[PDB]
């Protein structure tokens, strides 16, 4: 309200964390502390829009942090050094000897891909290879493959919603994952002949949507009976499928039939637009899946002795279990911490120039608005340096080495704001979608949201009071948001 | 007042020195530090000092709850806070209240309060 | 490649060629305004050196610093002039490329045009 | 170098000396991915990239090579020379 | 007319090479002959030989610079420093500053390695 | 930029239970995080330590007596950072509040000579005891006393017998302290070493010049206690700061009479007569050699072997042939330029009287 004055101001262009549109914006700090946020302009991702939790979750930034190193050692944390913390990790990894895939690496939302890359190689190092994501089934690998990139992302692009004609929504709420496309489906819906469907929990949508069902077996039917008709005659179609569906157990049933009927109806597929899309609600599940970061089949069933969680906290205490040592890293205290036996303070998006990957395979830079706070550290030097203290290293000690590191993984990574096409659609959706999930039978489980509070979504949200004064208000039960009509 | 310091130690204050201002204990703003933390961070340059003398001035969010609500007919009050006894402006600009709604209004610059007769 | 070194001859230090990096940019077009005098020129601000940047005084709570370039912005009327003084004295640089606003045609007879179906919404002004 | 454990392929989408390995992408990857159960199999593409392999056996030790090559079965025998030549 | 000071030299920005190292090579001769008159006038706690080392070290820095005119601006300054070092205009700090290794060792960690430096928040 | 030399990380905890996170670069506006208490800062090695820890943005707790002797100390940090007070023995409320939030503690009280009311007990003894309490009472995490070389309980030295039972009673009280044991210091306005070589019109020794010891430049002893103050691995331990090379006193004497280009003058007269001059000159209001430093002038140094040195610590003690050059040139008169000849042909040339 009356926080700071624009002259005082610090204006960085940076990146939002908090959806995986990787929305462009413009940071405002007063030295140490950020006091706003206000959007950039980008016509090909957020069209100078953000969403609310973006531009009010700046005040998570500055309470609930983790400012020092903590140790475990009983009911009670205890201030403690970084030689301290690190050594204490060594000594647990060689009192434990973990073998192989005992050795649990968790990556949350709000991730650099330097450092998914920096565990990865450091995980790796230790010879294991259960690397996963702090998804409900992110024990096992993905149904849809990450073997192209195709098959996970939002291939034809957010500005090609507005040559969309028909569209289809399976097991997403885009008003509540990536609010910005939803806005751009309405301004798409007013202007043009669109007819859309959708094949989950009803949501209250701002555009009429044509509500069709609820399950597996009310997909294919309309996929196969009318809509699959509308699809087939239209020039542009869409078929949006929220991550949630990758976040079940019956995942490969459903992306199995979304494949055949792609490779089945050429409209969707051709050489000239791919109507397939895998809508992600975190910045970081694209550049994990970039990198590789996902398990392998041989440690999805080992039951992990180490379990080092990084941004995670989203974790249900079940995935994670008691006589395992555990270390979090993350730059606010909401949950995992509450777990850990260590705690490594990291920094936010705010003090580092992390790469962010996107739902269209988007690679942006991020930028350093301040520094990190009190002893909180850049992520990867963390791990180089516990890598270094353990019996392993990484052969990388600078900013330009990972960068050359990125390039090795994928060279995607380095073509910062450059989305590319793909010539491997039908082979991806051969390979990975049809293939390997035809052994998978659906459930009568019926779909529920993915996302039951677009406020308190991730720790930099539930650490703000805001999120907490909005998610109070703006609930359906009160009667200042339902209009009487 | 006893105040644990961070090393371990204690910091005895008496009572009317760990008050926010003589007319108040509390403080007006949550980034306002209480003096209680302000003590625990500088006893090193408040040590050999004599509080009585330090600068405690009175809070004024408490001296203007204490001044009367004025009141007026019509939806406008207009406040200038205004010397009336010397020349010159002396007060703050010219703002026009809206007082239709049910309770008291104050000036955004000034904290008096206007209201529509009842 | 024959781009002089005039790092040699600035008489500062050579930390700021060797560690430091710069970005090179327009000014985004503010959303708080609708002017854009501010745009057009390129800047150029050094990235921040995290432990260094920042940090409250315990005395009286102002912010210090030690990195001595957090308030120097060079102004450019084009990004080749800005590369070329870049490598003229050795700095490590990235180019962040404008993001433009794209032309699509407005007509105020779009607000009143005819709905031969149901009015998808119901226009204010 | 107890087992193979991850295989990237990199190459350009349009250029010239990408064109044999899109072809051994589209055609030989199942029988590569049925061949090494056990690997995480990744396409990543670039425009302006030079084409290239990267494998990953054990401990992170990690094994490369260039892909420029004017068949479709040169591909196949340089990268299961890189896989054997562990 | 203004006159020039004790050993000022014009400034003549020479066209070759070949001549600009006869002048260097002038220049490093004065700073040799010179350096006890810099270890007497400024009070030095150290050796002469410490003098012609350093001196060998600033002229090494430049050694692999091959563009004429940053060599004859390198020059000019050289001398420039020259004549404030020998007339007695520099004080001892300023001529110190080209002296900091004499100085006794500035505390224990200095660090060399990465985790050093990621201890101390310096990498 | 500059470092945190004299720190190995940024997030140290003191033994208290205080968690010091470092701000900045190392420079004068930095912080450490740590707070001390000097009890000698306005002395001859005090000096050299406050300058050393508030370098680098340590908090200095100064007692003071007299309050301009200090007033050279504020210069050596920022404002806010150098703190003082008013102080004495004989106040316990004094010292409480110089002690209390302290992390660290540096007690380097110690005459060389007793007055009317201060005895050589009542100041290395009973001192001690004081700020031993108190350090105690407070839990104050860390305690660094000073306590001079050949240290032992009864000997014929006071001083040193008083400097041994300040010894034994504060690792009696605080059985973290660390003791740290000097050897004679020498350096710029030194008391009792090379000042007095280049400016006492002479010299004397009721033994030979003959009392043998290991001498120490003081900044490497200000340099030590920083390496002590920071690392926790030096509580209940003990140091002997001596240096590497042994030098008798006339020999020491030989190289400040080469370096100074002058001859330093010593007589040698015997123990009685000096211990009664020394006696009665304890009368007049200001230091002078007292009878009781004639008496350690027989005592050699002692070295105890069982202790830390400055090879525990990285340090590269100093050697005095190199240094005394730096310490002695001032008091060099440099009579005139040397072998005035073949400099007649020379001056010839130049035109020595105007008209
Ligand atoms: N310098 C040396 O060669 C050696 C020194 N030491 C020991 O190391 C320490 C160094 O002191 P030094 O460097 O010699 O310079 P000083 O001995 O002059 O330091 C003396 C300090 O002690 C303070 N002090 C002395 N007596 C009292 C008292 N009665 N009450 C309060 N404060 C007092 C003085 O305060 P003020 O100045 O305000 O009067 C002064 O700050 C001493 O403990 C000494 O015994 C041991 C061996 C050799
Ligand atoms: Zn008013």
């Amino acid at each position: 309200a009356f926080r700071a004055r624009p002259w005082e101001l610090k204006k960085t262009e940076s990146i939002d964390v908090m959806d995986a549109v990787g929305s462009n914006i413009r940071i405002d700090s007063k030295g140490v502390e950020v006091m706003r946020v206000i959007p950039r302009v980008h016509e090909d991702v957020n069209e100078e829009w953000i969403n609310d939790k973006s531009r009010f979750a700046c005040d998570g930034l500055k309470t609930q942090r983790l400012t020092t190193p903590l140790i475990r050692v009983g009911d009670k944390f205890v201030n403690a050094t970084w030689d301290d913390a690190l050594s204490t990790i060594a000594k647990a990894y060689q009192q434990k000897a973990p073998k192989g895939d005992e050795f649990k690496a968790v990556a949350g939302a709000l991730v650099e891909v330097e450092s998914m890359v920096a565990l990865k190689d450091m995980t790796n190092a230790l010879g294991s290879e259960n690397t996963t994501t702090d998804t409900p089934n992110g024990n096992s690998a993905p149904a849809h493959g990450i073997t192209f990139r195709s098959n996970y992302l939002f291939n034809s692009s957010i500005a090609g919603i507005e040559d969309a004609d028909a569209i289809l929504l399976v097991g997403t709420n885009p008003r509540r994952e990536a609010a910005v496309m939803n806005a751009r489906i309405r301004k798409a819906w007013l202007r043009q002949e669109l007819e859309i469907a959708s094949v989950g929990p009803t949501l209250d949508a701002t555009f009429d949507v044509a509500e069709l069902g609820n399950t597996h077996a009310d997909l294919e039917k309309a996929l196969s009976g009318e809509f699959g008709e509308v699809l087939k005659n239209a020039k542009n179609p869409l078929i949006i499928v929220g991550s949630g569906i990758t976040d079940r157990e019956d995942a490969g049933a459903f992306f199995n039939t979304i494949g055949k009927f792609v490779e089945s109806t050429p409209s969707v597929l051709n050489e000239n637009w791919n109507g397939y899309n895998v809508l992600q609600r975190s910045a970081s599940r694209a550049g994990a899946y970039d990198i590789g970061f996902t398990p392998s089949d041989e440690a999805s069933k080992t039951t992990p002795k180490m379990v080092w969680l990084l941004g995670a906290d989203e974790v249900a205490a079940s995935d994670i279990p008691a006589d395992a040592f555990v270390v979090y890293q993350g730059h606010n205290g909401d949950v995992g911490a509450q777990f850990a036996d260590v705690v490594l303070p990291g920094a936010a998006y705010t003090e580092k120039a992390g790469t962010y990957v996107n739902t269209e395979g988007r690679s942006q830079i991020s930028r350093a608005a301040t520094g990190p706070p009190g002893g909180a550290r850049e992520d990867w030097k963390i791990l180089r340096a516990v890598s270094e203290y353990l019996g392993v290293a990484l052969p990388y000690e600078d900013a330009y080495e990972v960068r050359d590191r990125l390039a090795e993984i994928s060279p995607s990574l380095v073509r910062y704001d450059l989305v590319e096409p793909t010539v491997f659609g039908d082979v991806a959706v051969q390979h990975s979608l049809v293939g390997p999930n035809g052994s998978v039978t659906p459930s009568s489980a019926p779909l529920t949201e993915t996302i039951e509070n677009f406020y308190m979504t991730d720790s930099i949200s539930r650490s703000s009071p805001t999120m907490a004064k909005s998610s109070i208000a703006f609930n359906k039960d009160n009667k200042k948001n339902q209009a009487f009509a | 007042k006893s105040i644990i310091s961070y090393n371990g130690n204690t910091i005895e204050i008496p009572e009317e020195y760990t008050k926010q201002a003589p007319n108040r204990d509390s403080t007006w703003a949550p980034a306002q530090a209480s003096k209680t933390e302000i003590y625990k961070n500088n006893m090193v340059r408040f040590e050999q000092k004599d509080l009585s003398k330090q600068p405690m001035p009175y809070a004024g969010i408490e001296l203007i709850a204490q001044q009367p609500v004025r009141f007026v007919h019509g939806n406008t009050a207009v406040c200038d806070g205004a010397n009336h006894n010397g020349p010159g402006a002396q007060g703050h600009p010219k703002i026009f209240i809206n007082v239709d709604a049910p309770g008291s209004h104050a000036c955004q610059y000034c904290g008096t309060r206007y209201e529509k007769e009842h | 490649d024959n781009v002089p070194a005039h790092e040699i001859v600035s008489g500062a230090p050579a930390e700021l060629s060797r560690n430091r990096v710069v970005r090179i940019y327009q000014q985004a077009k503010p959303a708080t305004q609708s002017g854009e005098y501010g745009t057009f020129a390129w800047r150029l601000d050094w990235d921040i050196v995290d432990v260094a940047n920042r940090w409250e005084n315990d005395l009286i709570g102002w912010q210090s610093s030690g990195d001595y370039m957090q308030a120097t912005q060079m102004k450019f009327t084009s990004k080749e002039s800005a590369i070329k003084f870049a490598n003229k004295q050795g700095w490590d640089f990235y180019i962040q490329e404008p993001h433009h606003r794209k032309f699509r045609v407005k007509q105020y007879a779009n607000n009143f045009v005819h709905s031969y179906g149901k009015l998808k919404h119901i226009r204010t002004k | 170098s107890a087992a193979l454990r991850e295989i990237r392929f990199h190459l350009c989408q349009n250029g010239s000396s990408s064109a044999p390995l899109r072809q051994f992408v589209k055609n030989q990857i199942g029988a590569f991915q049925k061949a090494n159960p056990s690997t995480k199999v990744l396409v990543r593409e670039a425009n302006g990239v030079k084409p290239i392999v990267f494998a990953r056996f054990d401990h992170g030790h990690e094994s490369k090579i260039g892909l420029d090559v004017s068949s479709e079965k040169e591909v196949a025998e340089r990268v299961k020379s890189l896989i054997e030549a562990k | 007319a203004i006159i020039a000071t004790a050993f000022a030299e014009t400034v003549k920005f020479s066209g070759s090479k070949q001549e600009l190292q006869k002048r260097t090579l002038a220049l490093y001769r004065q700073f040799l002959r010179g350096a006890p008159t810099f270890a007497d006038l400024y009070e030095v706690q150290f050796s002469i030989p410490t003098i012609r080392t350093k001196i060998r070290q600033e002229f090494e820095r430049h050694r692999f610079v091959d563009d004429l005119s940053i060599q004859n601006v390198l020059y000019a300054k050289g001398h420039m420093e020259y004549q404030e070092c020998i007339n007695f205009w520099k004080q001892q700090a300023q001529f110190l500053k080209y002296f900091p290794e004499e100085d006794d060792i500035q505390g224990r960690h200095q660090p060399s390695n990465f985790v050093d430096k990621f201890l101390k928040n310096r990498a | 930029m500059n470092s945190f030399e004299n720190l190995a990380q940024d997030v140290n905890i003191t033994r208290s239970g205080k968690t010091l996170i470092a701000k900045g670069t190392g420079g004068r506006s930095s912080r450490t995080g740590y707070t001390a208490t000097v009890f000698g800062a306005n002395g001859f090695l005090g000096s050299y330590l406050t300058a050393k820890l508030a370098k680098h943005g340590t908090t200095v707790v100064v007692p003071y007596r007299e309050e301009m002797a200090k007033r050279h100390l504020k210069v050596t940090g920022d404002l806010g950072v150098v703190n003082f007070l008013e102080m004495d023995l004989r106040n316990l409320e004094s010292i409480d509040e110089a002690v209390r939030h302290s992390d660290i503690v540096v007690n380097l009280i110690g005459r060389e000579y007793e007055t009317k009311n201060f005895n050589y007990y009542d100041v290395h003894v009973e001192g001690a005891r004081r700020i031993a309490e108190a350090v105690k009472k407070h839990n104050i995490a860390r305690y660094i006393h000073v306590s001079a070389f050949n240290a032992e309980i009864d000997s014929p030295s006071e001083f040193n017998h008083t400097k041994g039972l300040g010894e034994q009673v504060t690792k009696d009280i605080v059985p973290w302290a660390t003791i740290v044991r000097p050897a004679p210091m020498f350096g710029r306005e030194d008391k009792w070493f090379l000042d007095r070589m280049a400016r006492s019109p002479c010299l004397v020794s009721a033994n030979k010049f003959q009392e043998t010891s290991n001498p120490v430049h003081v900044i490497d002893v200000a340099a030590a206690l920083e390496r002590i103050c920071f690392d926790d691995s030096t509580v209940a331990q003990t140091f002997e700061l001596y240096g590497p090379q042994k030098f008798t006193q006339k020999q020491i004497i030989d190289m400040v009479s080469e370096t100074l280009r002058k001859e330093v003058r010593h007589i040698e007269l015997p123990k009685a007569l000096y211990q009664a001059y020394t006696k009665a000159t304890q009368a007049i209001w200001w230091p002078t050699y007292s009878p009781d430093q004639v008496e350690r002038q027989f005592l050699s140094q002692k070295i105890d072997p069982s202790a830390k040195t400055f090879n525990d610590l990285d340090l590269t003690p100093m050697e005095l042939p190199d240094l005394m050059f730096k310490l002695i040139r001032p008091y060099r008169v440099n009579t005139f330029q040397h072998d005035v000849s073949q400099l007649e042909n020379k001056e010839k040339t130049f035109v020595h009287i105007l008209d």
